């Protein structure tokens, strides 16, 4: 119980969806950090997206510094929400980079808490990008939004390509590499991706089955 | 313990055998969730501070689905070919050439 009383009066009003009680505390602008830890270690956006509160989510993104907009994005694609995903992709700091394309582990040196959940590890496997997670859950509206933004799954290499990048990821942790290949093919082999990604889809389905 | 009480009671035979399945499925459901190689090499042998101790203890108790799971089979396969490593995916003709050369 490290949190103060303003922290609780902020967190409970966020998790219940009180638009005036949260609007007043952001408008007060006195002695408030947008980052916080409650129970397991909930955020503002993690609490506000876990139950669908769009009016709160339009307000929390008004401030500049939120450190966990990647796990709100994965939690929103994991659920059915679409307009919340449009709000998160409408954010300017998320959009003007190669954040859609990069895996959280391969995203950078990755010391930032961008894809971080709680403290121990990322919500899902560190290889899963958002367009793969959309194709696993078969959400036809989210895949179209992410394909218009410009994210396309990259085909994994051949079993023995022997390229420098493949060997370096093979000499260290063979198991996670072999798991990431199956996650990529589970992303590619789905009716969501197959129908909306390329023209002439019946031929690429017959070819990918081979 | 449950699988040995099942052979001593013999009237409550089905109940202890129903409980042993829960005791095995807990271990298999824990095994599923591991992602990195450090978690697999932390489950398959215990705290060190090879030597496959939990696998050698799951042979004695006959937990078949803990050994027949793929996350254990790949760790055993990377020991079964631990210096050859190119023979891991070859035809049966190349394997028969090997046993003929060694038998000669």
């Amino acid at each position: 119980t490290s949190l103060t009383a303003e922290e609780e009066r902020f967190l409970d009003a966020a998790e219940y969806g009180n638009i005036p009680v949260v609007r007043k505390m952001l408008e007060e602008s006195k002695t408030l950090n947008v980052n916080c830890v409650d129970y397991m270690g909930q955020n503002a956006l993690q609490l506000a997206v876990g139950n669908e509160h769009l009016e709160v989510t339009e307000l929390l993104l008004k401030k500049e510094n939120l450190a966990r907009i990647g796990d709100a994005l994965l939690l929103a694609i994991s659920k059915g929400y679409v307009r919340i995903v449009e709000a998160i992709l409408n954010h300017p700091g998320f959009a003007a980079s190669k954040r859609l394309t990069l895996s959280p582990c391969e995203q950078e040196l990755q010391d930032d808490d961008f894809y971080a959940y709680d403290e121990d590890g990322t919500r899902f496997s560190p290889d899963i990008t958002p367009i793969i997670l959309a194709a696993h859950c078969q959400k036809y509206e989210v895949v179209h939004m992410l394909l218009m933004k410009g994210a396309r799954i990259e085909r994994p290499h051949d079993y023995f390509c022997k390229c420098g990048d493949c060997m370096e990821k093979q000499r260290h942790d063979s198991f996670s590499h072999s798991r990431s290949r199956i996650n990529a093919y589970k992303g590619l082999a789905s009716p969501a991706y197959l129908s909306l990604s390329s023209e002439d889809p019946v031929l690429t389905a017959l070819e990918l089955s081979n | 313990e449950l699988a040995k009480l099942a052979n001593i009671e013999k009237e409550f035979k089905n109940d202890y055998r129903k409980l042993s399945m829960q005791c095995k499925d807990f271990v298999v459901g824990v095994l599923d969730l591991c992602r990195d190689s450090e978690e697999v090499e932390a489950i398959l042998n215990g705290d060190l501070e090879a030597s496959l101790s939990r696998v050698k203890l799951a042979i004695k108790y006959e937990v078949k689905k803990f050994v027949a799971h793929p996350n254990c089979q790949q760790q055993l396969l990377t020991i079964w070919y631990e210096n050859l490593s190119g023979l891991r995916e070859q035809t049966i003709a190349i394997k028969c050439l090997v046993v003929l050369v060694v038998a000669l």
